[PDB]
């Protein structure tokens, strides 16, 4: 096991991130969330940038998604704030700034992004089984 | 059970003559059909019926009959559908249908007990206001009309 | 033939889907829509939702695949979730990676609950659970809770007297303990004497903060009679009694 | 009969011979039976209440919305999936949801006067957590980045900017009888069928 | 000639309207007047408006641009049939035929696992219906591509799933011959159409004299197409409202500007165009390829992308003759101030770019704490919500003297689940207090009790008749008219029932 | 504290309605009520 | 007077609906009142005022005015589990204990 940084963990294939309570397991689905939709970490980032109708995230509870929806929701505005700010009093989003290269098309694909959040894909499972077999009927064999 | 029924009668309506000019149903042009106008007529201050009502009787015999209509004090539109509109002569008609009569079929229907029946369901204020409607429309749209 | 779906009958009418000959095709269109997935308290999981996501992302490159978990955590068993295809799911996993300090408690709840569960070796008598020590972060250093003057022990366990005690009379005993405990926080909450406080920082003890944690119905209801008994209002929050009961 | 009767017609003339199953007309003539609509009464002149439609915006003193809460607004009908057009849309495509945002657009600019937003803060079964759709937020954030109290002319800009906001939101509160509704003041309720309730007057 | 009215208002163009009908009358006094409608409310909004000013408004016809437009090919055009050949009805009747006779044809496989698996044929129904209804979208607003599976040809850099498509709609115009009926269809009319008037005498017999488009802010490219080239005859008129005077659109080419520079002529005064002539074009405005990037007001941006793409058709015709009303608002109220920094086409949000701005505050524009223009308003229950609107209908009507209800609406996402709540706290006010209201858009129930009841009668080949079910039929007091159970004799039958041991199913049978 | 409601003065709104010539006939309260139909009625024992 | 009283309650109930009757009600009575003087009451009228709630989003529906009180006792028979009949938070103007 190792020990993990949001900022330099790859991101491909499988990975089991594990760790004890109280440990912030759910704060950092936040950074990665907003490293995903830049396409940072260099060699440890994606290969392309994505859109936020492309990330899935599956939680336990309706509640929890929710709440983690917003949060994201609100991450998402802050940095793109501090974009615009080329600074910020925050060390997490200290460091994300550090990593970006061009902060203003940075700012540009976070406001899409903070548009895009209202169709932004959180789910449960029973909640996301849901809708994907409503989203391709055929293959699933569904009315 | 209709079809054979009604085939016949509509013919009788078509063919029929209307008023003292003669016209039928038949001879009309769709080029002076108008079918099923739907009009709105602004009432602007506050219409009261006795303040009404009264201007009716003094110029209509058939306001005598029945007590003055009552509603209450409106303004604002008034709407209305016209069955049918044509012009014979260079001359325009309104023309409304009805039909109800659970319990008659012969001459139940005259002069007078059609102007009965008028009086019963106030067909009359009904077509002075189309009159009125009709009225209006035309003086919008011809170029030097006159009532 | 109605035409219907139900919860269970979602997942699984979407296992077998993939399962059929013809899913191939489907999953295809996910690994489209979703090229990446992060699943979220994950030490619950299920064997069909296992055998999903796997089915989904193991393969291919450019898709990514986040599971979060914390093992010890899994406690929806009941509800059907396994931890057993949890440890399989870390069987097959080739990366692993480790969160080191707490976040959310003071630095005397750390090593509370650390010392209460080094107490023997593998607490958990799972060999693949293995507990290990965490550290409490710097933010919460200055973390305290004063009750009449100087600190209360981040930790207070309440022995019971007496030699036997059956069930119903601790039920009725410590239910009744929590509420003159509970009261009394509060009457000191009123007079601004009893805070939660980090650093200087504080705030009075609002009965909102407390919470009392109970694992039935039945003994929720046990706790509420007694300590609205002592006209202290208050929820629960789990309940599904509907109102025409009433 | 009308309704049934078009059904079958529009089979027939379409020229399909098979023989059909009655759980397929069944439910036809269910979703033909409640797909009518009445609109009569819009603009009889009692205050307006109905849904966001395309395409109608007609100018207003007063505009209201409600059930603004995330999620709920706008209103979503994904694409079929098969779809062609939703791959590779082209300029003149309509999408059910751009409708809705441009919608929102349109109320914003007929209101003449009073613009009047809500949405549920907190449910009030519960009292869970429930948030604003995303445009509202949009909306109240360039509010608040577009102006500032008159009390503090010099303080931050996110700091004005939250004072604003705070200024602009109003919580009502969860229950009528609650005395905080008729404290003298702006907002004030003019229900006085709770008053005795709320101050608390009554005798048990 | 086709004009274009652009607008800040509605009230305006609704004036501008009357003027035109104003200055000019038809010489025939029996034809209608055409004015195209999206809506009901809309048409019934510009009556009441039209009758106020004239004195009464009728004959004023109030067609769907679709089906407009398809009345006029039977103008112009022989032969055409008055409903057409293809509806999202019938369509879905003949591929219902179409599609077994296809199954295993070694392309529709992909259905083939999806159907065969086994059905009462609910399935292909369903699926019928969902083809019928993309069909007629693709008839609309992408005709070419079925010219191209009409023919056998497919599209080059076009999803997947094309390849079942296709030949189904090829298999429908062949069948649908077969059948007989008439080829004709608004995919392969219109071109003609066009072609037809494009060479043409200038007075083809039929067409009205003008026409309206008013309030209607979406029209799929082909429609737009089709008036332009009607524009040699017939006189149209677009009244269209947008909220920013300058170009919001986009721009195609860096070649495509300099027709995008021409100008918009002013009724009231003279001609106008947008701000800074073609720097503005560089600018950061139109980057990269793509369409334009500040868009100046960040809520329009955000929210207009319908007009958007209209808007920029709108410009796109090239005989097209636009002028330009707009009302200025003079900013005084927070809503004043939105509604103009939308119009003018200017950002007024403070970043905080930079320190020394992010310092001092009051460069922002400031508010006065009194003004209620725009309010958010935060409640708990759908319930209590309406009842806060309530109160706050009531003070905005004391406040100011010159108030009518008529003036002032309520939206709601979804007015079924809002129904109950109005009709309670509006329905319970006191009379002092009372304010009428009306709720339009709600779903139309006339009769609840026979429609559901007549549709459990066609359940019946499934139902068990579990007892409580057979006697909800007897709820509905027609269905006891019938069989002449009166009210009173039905307390009976509840009892009987139970007592008398009926439960399960009707019969030994059953 | 005190507390109260405060009471609207003008009206809440007066009339303005769109109605047909059927909004007209409406019914009648008191000793006249108007009706399409004839209420008195005559037997026929003829057979 | 008791039964005239009621007799004008069953004309609310037939031409306004039903919320407005028990809104009526409940003025002329007090109750809604009495109940808060009383202690504990509180949570008893939440618990009415909710069911009033429900007793519209059914009364629509059902077009009967006694149909309804054939489907209240339906439900007072069988309570199910479901969402929105579940009881709503007594009260949230004081701090509570979330058992
Ligand atoms: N990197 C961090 N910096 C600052 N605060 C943090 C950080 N990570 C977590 N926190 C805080 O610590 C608390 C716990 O975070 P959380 O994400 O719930 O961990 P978790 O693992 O999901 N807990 P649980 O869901 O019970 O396992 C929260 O109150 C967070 O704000
Ligand atoms: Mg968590």
């Amino acid at each position: 096991a190792e020990t993990l940084d949001p900022l330099r963990l790859p991101l491909q294939g499988e990975r089991l991130i594990e760790a004890s309570a109280g440990t912030g397991k759910t704060f950092t689905i936040a950074a990665l969330y907003l490293r995903l939709l830049l396409g940072l970490g260099g060699s440890a980032a994606f290969p392309r940038p994505l859109t936020v109708e492309e990330l899935l995230v599956v939680t336990f509870t309706e509640a929890a998604t929710a709440e983690l929806r917003g949060r994201i929701r609100s991450n998402i505005h802050e940095l793109r704030i501090a974009c615009l700010r080329e600074t910020t009093d925050n060390p997490l989003y200290e460091r994300l700034l550090e990593e970006i290269d061009d902060k203003a098309q940075a700012a540009q694909w976070l406001l899409l992004a903070e548009r895009q959040m209202d169709e932004a894909a959180v789910f449960t499972i029973h909640g996301f089984c849901q809708r994907m077999l409503n989203l391709n009927a055929f293959e699933s064999g569904m009315l | 059970q209709w079809e054979p029924v009604l085939t016949e009668w509509i013919t009788a309506v078509l063919q029929a003559p209307l008023n003292e000019t003669g016209v039928s149903l038949s001879q009309l042009s769709a080029r002076n059909k108008q079918v099923e106008m739907e009009f709105y007529l602004p009432i602007s201050e506050p219409l009261i019926a006795s303040q009404l009502d009264t201007l009716i009787r003094q110029f209509d015999p058939l306001s005598a009959g029945c007590p003055p209509l009552e509603f209450m004090q409106v303004r604002g539109m008034l709407k209305g559908f016209i069955d049918l509109v044509f012009r014979h002569e260079g001359r325009y008609y309104l023309l409304a249908y009805k039909s109800n009569w659970l319990g008659e079929d012969s001459s139940a229907y005259t002069q007078q007990a059609m102007a009965a029946a008028m009086q019963a369901h106030r067909y009359d204020l009904q077509y002075q206001l189309y009159t009125l409607a009709l009225h209006r429309y035309l003086r919008h749209r011809i170029a030097d009309y006159d009532y | 033939r109605r035409g219907e779906l139900g919860f269970d009958d979602m997942l699984s009418r979407l296992d077998s889907a993939l399962r059929s000959e013809s899913g191939e095709v489907l999953a295809a269109a996910i690994r489209t829509r979703f090229p990446v997935a992060m699943i979220d308290e994950f030490q619950d999981t299920d064997p069909q939702q296992y055998r999903i996501f796997r089915r989904i992302w193991h393969h291919q490159p450019e898709t990514a695949l986040l599971l979060i978990g914390d093992p010890k955590q899994a406690i929806y068993a009941f509800r059907g979730a396994d931890i057993f295809t949890y440890m399989k799911a870390r069987s097959e996993v080739h990366a692993h990676y480790t969160l080191d300090t707490n976040w959310r408690s003071a630095p005397g709840m750390v090593n509370s609950v650390n010392k209460l569960f080094s107490q023997t070796d593998d607490a958990f008598m799972f060999r693949e659970i293995p507990f290990i020590p965490v550290k409490s972060a710097g933010k919460n250093q200055a973390l305290r809770f004063v009750f009449k003057g100087e600190t209360q022990p981040a930790m207070k366990m309440w022995l019971m007297e007496g030699e036997s005690c059956g069930v119903g009379d601790y039920q009725s005993t410590m239910a009744q303990v929590c509420a003159a405990q509970i009261r009394d926080w509060l009457q000191a909450g009123q007079r601004g004497e009893a805070l939660l406080m980090n650093g200087d920082d504080a705030r009075p003890v609002r009965a909102s903060d407390i919470s009392v944690l109970v694992r039935s119905r039945q003994e929720a209801a046990q706790v509420r009679d007694a300590l609205t008994l002592l006209e202290i209002p208050s929820v629960y929050l789990s309940n599904r009694d509907s109102v025409f009961e009433t | 009969e009308q309704q049934w009767q078009a059904i079958i017609a529009e089979g027939l003339g379409a020229q399909y011979g098979d023989a059909v199953p009655l759980s397929l007309l069944r439910d036809e003539l269910a979703q033909r039976l409640d797909q009518e609509r009445i609109s009569q009464r819009f603009l009889a002149g009692p205050v307006n209440i109905c849904t966001l439609m395309p395409m109608r915006s007609i100018p207003f003193k007063v505009v209201c919305l409600l059930g603004m809460n995330d999620g709920v607004y706008p209103r979503q009908l994904a694409p079929l999936g098969f779809d062609l057009m939703s791959q590779k849309p082209k300029r003149g495509d309509r999408s059910r949801r751009d409708d809705d945002r441009y919608l929102f657009l349109e109320a914003l600019i007929s209101a003449q006067q009073k613009l009047y937003i809500s949405y549920i803060g907190r449910s009030i079964q519960d009292n869970s957590e429930r948030f604003p759709s995303v445009l509202v937020q949009e909306l109240i954030d360039y509010i608040g980045q577009s102006h500032y109290l008159p009390g503090d002319e010099a303080l931050n800009c996110d700091e004005s900017e939250a004072r604003v906001k705070a200024h602009l939101t109003c919580l009502h509160t969860r229950m009528p009888f609650d005395p905080q509704n008729y404290q003298p003041g702006e907002r004030q309720s003019y229900a006085r069928e709770w008053l005795p309730a709320a101050s608390q007057a009554g005798k048990a | 000639m086709l004009r274009v009215y652009h607008s800040n208002r509605l009230d305006v163009l609704e004036a501008l309207m009357e003027f035109i009908v104003e200055r000019e009358r038809l010489d025939d006094p029996f034809e209608p007047e055409m004015i195209l409608v999206q809506s009901t409310g809309m048409a019934q909004w510009l009556q009441m408006t039209l009758s106020q000013k004239f004195g009464i408004a009728a004959n004023i016809d109030f067609p769907l641009p679709a089906s407009f437009i398809w009345d006029m090919f039977v103008r112009v055009l022989p032969e055409i049939p008055k409903e057409s050949a293809f509806n999202k009805q019938s369509m879905s009747w003949k591929l219902m035929t179409l599609l077994p006779q296809l199954l295993e044809r070694e392309d529709f496989t992909l259905l083939r696992h999806y159907l065969t698996d086994d059905s009462d044929k609910r399935k292909l129904f369903q699926l019928s219906s969902k083809a019928a209804d993309l069909f007629d979208q693709y008839l609309v607003y992408r005709p070419d591509w079925l010219a191209q599976w009409e023919t056998g040809h497919l599209v080059e850099g076009l999803g997947e799933a094309q390849a079942w498509q296709a030949p189904l709609w090829k298999a429908l115009v062949e069948y649908t011959h077969q059948l007989g009926q008439p080829r004709w269809h608004r995919a392969n009319l219109y071109q003609r159409f066009i072609e037809t008037l494009e060479s043409a005498t200038t007075c083809p017999p039929g067409l009205p004299s003008r026409v309206f488009i008013c309030g209607i802010s979406a029209l799929p490219p082909v429609y737009l197409q089709a008036l332009q080239a009607l524009g040699k005859h017939i006189e149209i008129h677009l009244l269209f409202t947008n909220p920013c005077r300058y170009y919001w659109g986009d721009i195609k080419d860096p070649a495509y500007l300099a027709k995008l520079l021409t100008r918009q002529r002013r009724h009231s005064f003279e001609d106008r165009e947008l701000p800074l002539f073609r720097d503005s074009e560089n600018a950061g405005q139109l980057f990269n390829s793509d369409g334009e990037q500040d868009v100046g007001n960040p809520l329009l941006a955000s929210w207009g992308k319908l007009g958007r793409d209209y808007i920029y058709l709108l410009s796109d015709l090239e005989s097209s003759q636009e002028l330009d009303a707009f009302v200025d608002v003079t900013p005084d109220n927070l809503l004043h101030n939105i509604q103009s920094d939308i119009l003018e086409l200017e950002n007024r949000a403070v970043a905080g770019v930079n320190i020394e701005e992010f310092s001092r505050s009051d460069n922002k524009r400031p508010l006065d704490p009194l003004d209620s223009s725009i309010t958010f308003h935060v409640c708990h229950s759908p319930q209590r919500e309406v009842e806060v609107l309530h109160d706050r209908l009531l003070a905005m009507l004391e406040e100011d003297p010159t108030l009518t209800p008529r003036d002032i609406i309520v939206m709601v996402a979804d007015i079924d689940s809002y129904s109950p709540f109005i009709q309670a706290v509006f329905g319970s006010a006191p009379a002092d207090r009372y304010l009428p209201y009306a709720i339009s858009d709600r779903r139309a129930r006339q009769s609840h009790p026979v429609l559901e009841a007549f549709i459990s009668l066609l359940s019946l080949p499934d139902s068990r008749f579990v007892s409580e079910d057979v006697l909800a039929l007897l709820d509905v007091p027609v269905l006891a008219a019938r069989f002449d159970i009166t009210e009173e004799g039905l307390r009976y039958l509840r009892q009987w029932v139970n007592e008398s041991g009926i439960r399960w199913g009707i019969d030994d049978d059953n | 504290a005190e507390l109260n409601a405060k009471t609207l003065q003008r009206l809440p709104g007066d009339n303005w309605r769109v109605t047909s010539y059927s909004g007209l006939q409406q019914r009648x309260x008191x000793x006249x009520x108007x009706x399409x139909x004839x209420x008195x009625x005559x037997x026929x024992x003829x057979x | 007077v008791v039964v005239e009283e009621f007799d004008g309650y069953r004309q609310i109930w037939r031409k306004r609906g039903v919320m407005p009757m028990l809104r009526a009600l409940m003025s002329a009575r007090n109750i809604a009142e009495n109940l808060l003087a009383t202690a504990g009451g509180e949570r008893r009228l939440t618990d009415i005022l909710h069911i009033s709630e429900l007793l519209q989003e059914a009364g629509t529906q059902l077009e009967s005015e006694h149909a309804l009180v054939r489907w209240l006792s339906q439900h007072i028979l069988e309570p199910d589990s479901n969402a929105s009949s579940q009881q709503m938070r007594l009260e949230s103007d004081k701090h509570l204990v979330q058992i």
